[PDB]
RNA sequence: GCACGGAGGCGAAGAACCAUGGAUUUCCGAAUGAGAAUCUCUAACAAUUGCUUCGCGCAAUGAGGAACCCCGAGAACUGAAACAUCUCAGUAUCGGGAGGAACAGAAAACGCAAUGUGAUGUCGUUAGUAACCGCGAGUGAACGCGAUACAGCCCAAACC
RNA sequence: GCUUUACUGCAGGCUGUCGCUGAG
């Protein structure tokens, strides 16, 4: 069965969304929904997401633009692994 | 003694005399209003289905099938012909009406595998013949010993291939001397000149 | 290679899937840093990671679970 | 006007497409059916004898 | 036009298989891209 | 239908049927239209029934003038399931024949007295 | 792996490699819950059938395959030094369908007429013979014989 | 390709007959 995250997109768009506004970029599943994505996110890392917004990217795969809550720290976390 | 069989055949002698008449003439009335294709539960002519294999078992059904009288239906050239060739009004089809029909049945059961057919009548514009037709699959059938020489792989679609009573007489087949020379094995085989 | 099929089908159906998620999980993260330009790598695990996962699977499969 | 180079400035409509069923860019579109397999039309694969010489 | 994701994915192939032959691929086989499309030279699919 | 020309009354129908029933405890009954019909040829038919909901008519039509040659006397009755119920068949019958009765020949001797009144 | 780089790894816990068997096996596809240019929308043997516990509960069909095979539909160029019947040809092509082979097959046969043969294919021959034909051009068997291989049976009905 | 009271045919239309089709 397929999973939902593949990685995570780092990039420098990427890591300017980390710093500023606290959102991690992944690759993920196409065939997988913002919720999916949501829980999947949460479950593999132990944080909240407040905010999912998805693209189906020209190199075929789905990128999500997830973002944490406050109480979470994108940087910490991305930092990590 | 005599079987009560032979008086369902020696009245189908004569369709159109005594009680078969004024029978036909008052069936006629339902079927025409039929479909193309009637599953029933039992055989206009009782003597003939069974003296064709017909059997009172499961995986045993019967069809009137209703084909339209005449000529084939075609259509005019639309190209070139040599007058030989132009002819559109006495072409007849090489394939009788009761193999006609026989088709017709066995696409209407795709699981089922004909086993044969007899007339049962016709009006003025349309003829009526009642299809025997096996369900290979069904143990019922497939434990009968008479039977079950259906089921075999290679009885799949016989009608088809002409593999059926009507379809060897129509192929020119009932003759084992003179005269076959150019139906049998095959009329493919045979350049189809028969 | 690291991980034998003995020492697979040695473990319990619940050992196994715990197995299974901490493979998932280190594969995931030698994606990541890969993705990251990580030279840090190591060619042979994140594709033993691969196997090792596939002859889980496989047993998960044999056992019943 | 031209029915040459004129003409051919209006071509801007898609018509035969990759094909779902066997992957030729003859699905058309507007009709529904593969030119190449005959997808929308058959269940069958299209296919002729004309397709290649009679004793072949 | 309006593409939709199965084109844009196939798109996205077609993209992909325009990259060039890595140079390790060279040395490996000791010594061309038989699929070198141009996006104005060439024409895709559908 | 095109073979029954006389209506039978349901109450003889009911006295009918029951004297078949007894016939066959008491007697001997034939059940099935070949072997009724054989009853008739052979003779040795003294009462012999035929349903009215019989399709095809052809497996029935042959009964009424075939009797009328040999003497036999015959009763049409409506339902087919009830004459081989009363036959005692698990299924229906076409025709029955009552081959020879029993504790019950003044009653059949009477309901075919009756059905000939009835002509 | 082809594929001879770089880095790194696996193998005596016997890898690679090979054989058999098993696991996995995305989406579209006969394509079957419904729709759609391989994606999507809210539990599905869609459709047609058989059996039927009358409930898709148990089953069947569909599509493919190099040609071969069987059943239907069926040209024209061409030849005849024109051309119409004839010929090309029951060919090309089209519709339907089976199998590893099909089809045929145990005489209402043959008819070297017999005091004779003895299911059926096929091969050799019979023979370009008999037969057809603007009796033109053309067309064209069979019985028998020598071989191959051999195998004969089941119903309907009578009487139960 | 086209034409027509060229040759030969083929659709189509009209008309008789048979079947469907029966009572006085
Ligand atoms: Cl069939
Ligand atoms: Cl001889
Ligand atoms: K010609
Ligand atoms: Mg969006
Ligand atoms: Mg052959
Ligand atoms: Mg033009
Ligand atoms: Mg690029
Ligand atoms: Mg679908
Ligand atoms: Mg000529
Ligand atoms: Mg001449
Ligand atoms: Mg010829
Ligand atoms: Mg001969
Ligand atoms: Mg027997
Ligand atoms: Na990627
Ligand atoms: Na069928
Ligand atoms: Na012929
Ligand atoms: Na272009
Ligand atoms: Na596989
Ligand atoms: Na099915
Ligand atoms: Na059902
Ligand atoms: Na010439
Ligand atoms: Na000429
Ligand atoms: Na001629
Ligand atoms: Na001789």
């Amino acid at each position: 069965s397929w999973d939902v995250i593949k990685h995570p997109h780092v990039t420098e768009k990427a890591m300017n969304d980390m710093d500023f506004q606290n959102k991690l970029q992944f690759a993920v599943d196409d065939r997988a929904s913002k919720g999916e994505v949501a829980d999947a996110v949460e479950e593999q890392y132990d944080v909240t997401v407040e905010q999912v917004n998805t693209q189906n990217t020209m190199d075929g795969e789905k990128k999500a633009v997830v973002r944490l809550s406050e109480d979470d720290d994108a940087q910490e976390v991305a930092s990590r692994i | 003694a005599r079987s009560a069989y032979s008086y369902i055949r020696d009245a189908w002698e004569n369709p159109g005399d005594g009680q078969l008449a004024e029978l036909q003439w008052q069936r006629q009335q339902e079927w025409r209003n039929e479909g193309a294709v009637e599953r029933i539960e039992r055989p206009t002519r009782l003597d003939k289905a069974r003296s064709q294999g017909y059997k009172a078992k499961q995986g045993v059904i019967v069809a009137r099938v209703s084909v339209r009288k005449g000529s084939a239906r075609k259509r005019r050239h639309k190209a070139g012909r040599r007058s030989k060739r132009q002819g559109v009004t006495r072409i007849t089809r090489r394939k009788d009406i009761q193999r006609v029909a026989e088709e017709r049945a066995s696409r209407t059961f795709p699981n089922l595998r004909v086993l044969n057919s007899y007339s049962v009548g016709q009006d003025g514009r349309q003829k009526w013949h009642e299809v025997i037709l096996i369900d290979p699959n069904h143990p019922a059938i497939q434990n009968d010993d008479d039977l079950s020489w259906i089921c075999a792989d290679d009885q799949a679609d016989r009608v088809f291939r002409g593999l059926t009573g009507a379809g060897r007489r129509n192929r020119g087949l009932s003759g084992k001397g003179k005269g076959s020379e150019k139906t049998r094995p095959s009329l493919r085989s045979n350049g189809g000149k028969a | 290679t690291v991980l034998h099929v003995q020492e697979i089908r040695d473990m319990t159906p619940a050992e196994r899937e715990a197995e299974l998620d901490d493979l998932k999980t280190e594969l995931l993260n030698a994606r990541a840093v890969q993705a990251a330009g990580g030279a840090p790598e190591n060619p042979g695990r994140i594709k033993e990671l691969r196997k090792a996962i596939a002859r889980i699977k496989t047993i998960q499969g044999e056992e019943g679970d | 006007t031209g029915a040459g180079t004129p003409s051919q400035g209006k071509k801007n409509t898609t018509t035969h497409t990759k094909c779902r069923r066997c992957g030729e860019k003859s699905y058309h579109t507007k009709k529904k059916v593969c030119s190449s397999c005959g997808f929308g039309k058959s269940a069958k694969r299209r296919d002729y004898e004309w397709q290649s010489k009679a004793g072949e | 036009g309006k593409k939709s994701k199965a084109t844009k994915k196939r798109l996205a192939k077609l993209d992909n298989q325009n990259s060039r032959v890595p140079a390790w691929v060279m040395l490996k086989t000791d010594r061309r891209n038989h699929k070198r499309r141009h996006w104005r030279r060439n024409d895709t699919d559908e | 239908p095109v073979y029954v020309d006389f209506d039978v009354p349901a109450d003889l129908e009911d006295d009918a049927l029951e004297a078949l029933e007894v016939a066959r405890d008491t007697g001997a009954v034939k059940k099935g239209t070949n072997e009724t019909t054989k009853s008739i040829e052979r003779g040795s038919a003294e009462l012999v029934f035929v349903a009215e909901d019989v399709q095809p008519e052809e497996i029935v039509m042959h009964i009424p003038e075939l009797a009328d040659e040999k003497g036999v006397p015959f009763i049409f009755v409506e339902q087919q399931d009830d004459l081989g119920h009363a036959a005692g068949l698990e299924v229906g019958s076409a025709a029955a024949a009552v081959t020879d009765a029993g504790e019950a020949d003044a009653d059949v001797e009477d309901i075919a007295d009756k059905v000939e009144e009835l002509r």
